[PDB]
C-alpha cells in the first residue's frame, strides 16, 4: 500500500 | 626686542611637513608637525597624527623634529577557508593583498575581487567590501570521481 | 532501491545516512551547504499517538546522529564522518498525513570537513521536465526485502506530473505541486523503505554540476506497475529552504 519510504516504513 | 631669541631654523622631516610654515622661528612661536597622506607620526617610538612644538625663551626647540612613518596595515585579517597571497610581503601602505578561498571544494562569493589595498589609514580596503573581507562558501555538485561500467 | 546496481566509491559524496546511534540505518539525507542536511520530514518525528503533531513528537537531536562520506551500509571506512545532530525544523506547511512538504532540514552540530569524500549537493536554480533522467540513491530496501552492503542508484526518468497525479487517482492519494514523480511505467526501478529523505539529483550539463531535484518520499508499494516513486520537490519549496539554511549555490 501507499507507505513512507523510511525505516520503518509508515505504512497505511 | 621685538621678536626675541630666534630659534633655529626647522627642518620638515621627509613625507612630513610643518605649519605654520615661517621662514624664521621666535620665541613663543608654536608649531604643529604632521605628515603626508600614507605617513603617520612617530615620536619616542609612538604613532601619532600631529606633534607639537614651541620655541622657548632660550632660544631652544621644546622638542627635537619627529620623523613619518609608513601608515603599516600589518597582517591581514584570517580568512575562513582561504589563503592570502602577494602581489607587492609589505603590508604597508599602497602594498596589496589578494585573497582566495581554499579551491575547489570552497569557492568566493563573487561580490569582491579578492584584492585589498592597504589604506592611508592603516586599513586593509576592498574597492568593494571596504574593510569587510570575503566570504568562501562551499562548492557543491563537482565529484572528483567519474562513472565507471 | 529496488533493481539498482552498486554505486562505485566517491560518485556520491553528498549522501548523508541518518541513523541512529545504535548504527543502524533508518533514513538517508543530502549534504546541503557546510552543516545542513535537508531529508523527508516523516524521517524526523515519531508516529502521532492526540493524532495531531507537535514538537514533542519530534526526533530528540541527542537520539540519532548523521554519517558522511560512507559507502558501506553496516561496514566502516576512513572516510566516514560521525557528526552530531544540533537543530531539527520540518516543514511549516508539511501534512504528515498526505505527506504534503514531507521534507526537513538538519542542522549539523559539527561541521564536517569538505573532501573528495564529502561534499555538498546544488539546489535546483529551475523546475525539471518530464523524461528527464535522475539518479535516486540510498541503503533501503532491495527486491525480496532484502539490504545492500554498499550504497545503491537508479537512473530512472521523471514522470509527467499530471499522468502521476491521475496514476494515484484510483488509490485516492493527492499529488501536490511539491512533489515529484520518477520511475518507468513497467515497474522495477523504485526507492523502498529505508530510503527516505536520500538523493534524486541530476546533471546540469552546462555547468557541469550535480545538483538536487527531489528527496525520496512515499509511494504505492515499491516498484509496482503503474506505479511511480514519489519525491519531495525541492525546486518548490527551495525559498523556505534558503530562508532557514541561507546556503546558496
Amino acid at each position: 500500500g501507499i507507505c513512507s519510504r523510511s525505516l520503518p516504513p509508515i505504512c497505511i | 626686542s621685538m621678536t626675541g631669541n630666534e630659534c633655529p631654523e626647522l627642518q620638515p622631516p621627509v613625507h612630513g611637513k610643518i605649519e605654520p610654515s615661517q621662514a624664521k622661528y621666535f620665541f613663543k612661536d608654536q608649531v604643529l608637525v604632521s605628515c603626508d597622506t600614507g605617513y603617520k607620526v612617530l615620536k619616542d617610538n609612538v604613532e601619532m597624527d600631529t606633534f607639537q612644538i614651541e620655541c622657548l625663551k632660550d632660544g631652544t626647540w621644546s622638542n627635537k623634529i619627529p620623523t613619518c612613518k609608513i601608515v603599516d596595515c600589518r597582517a591581514p585579517g584570517e580568512l575562513e577557508h582561504g589563503l592570502i597571497t602577494f602581489s607587492t610581503n609589505l603590508t604597508t601602505y599602497k602594498s596589496e593583498i589578494k585573497y582566495s578561498c581554499q579551491e575547489p571544494y570552497y569557492k568566493m562569493l563573487n561580490n569582491n575581487t579578492g584584492i585589498y589595498t592597504c589604506s592611508a589609514q592603516g586599513v586593509w580596503m576592498n574597492k568593494v567590501l571596504g574593510r569587510s573581507l570575503p566570504t568562501c562558501l562551499p562548492v557543491c555538485g563537482l565529484p572528483k570521481f567519474s562513472r565507471k561500467l | 532501491i529496488f533493481n539498482g546496481r552498486p554505486a562505485q566509491k566517491g560518485t556520491t559524496p553528498w549522501i548523508a545516512m541518518l541513523s541512529h546511534l545504535n548504527g543502524q540505518p533508518f533514513c538517508g539525507g543530502s549534504l546541503l551547504g557546510s552543516s545542513w542536511i535537508v531529508t523527508a520530514a516523516h524521517c524526523l518525528h515519531q508516529s502521532l499517538d492526540d493524532p495531531t503533531l507537535r514538537d514533542s513528537d519530534l526526533l530528540s537531536p541527542s537520539d540519532f546522529k548523521i554519517i558522511l562520506g560512507k559507502h558501506w551500509r553496516l561496514r566502516s571506512d576512513e572516510n566516514e564522518q560521525h557528526l552530531g545532530v544540533k537543530h531539527t525544523t520540518l516543514h511549516p506547511q508539511y501534512d504528515p498525513n498526505t505527506f504534503e512538504n514531507d521534507v526537513a532540514l538538519v542542522e549539523l552540530l559539527e561541521s564536517p570537513v569538505l573532501n573528495a569524500f564529502v561534499m555538498p549537493i546544488c539546489l535546483p536554480e529551475g523546475p525539471q521536465q518530464e523524461g528527464a533522467m535522475v539518479i535516486v540513491s540510498g541503503w533501503g530496501k532491495q527486491f525480496l526485502q532484502r539490504f545492500p552492503e554498499t550504497l545503491m542508484e537508479i537512473e530512472i526518468p521523471i514522470v509527467d506530473h499530471s499522468t502521476c497525479q491521475k496514476a494515484y487517482a484510483p488509490l485516492k492519494k493527492k499529488v501536490t505541486r511539491d512533489m515529484i514523480c520518477a520511475g518507468e511505467k513497467e515497474g522495477g526501478k523504485d526507492a523502498c523503505a529505508g530510503d527516505s529523505g536520500g538523493p534524486m539529483v541530476t546533471l546540469n550539463r552546462e555547468r557541469g554540476q550535480w545538483y538536487l531535484v527531489g528527496t525520496v518520499s512515499w509511494g504505492d508499494d515499491c516498484g509496482k506497475k503503474d506505479r511511480y516513486g514519489v519525491y519531495s520537490y525541492i525546486h518548490h519549496n527551495k525559498d523556505w529552504i534558503q530562508r532557514v539554511t541561507g546556503v546558496r549555490n
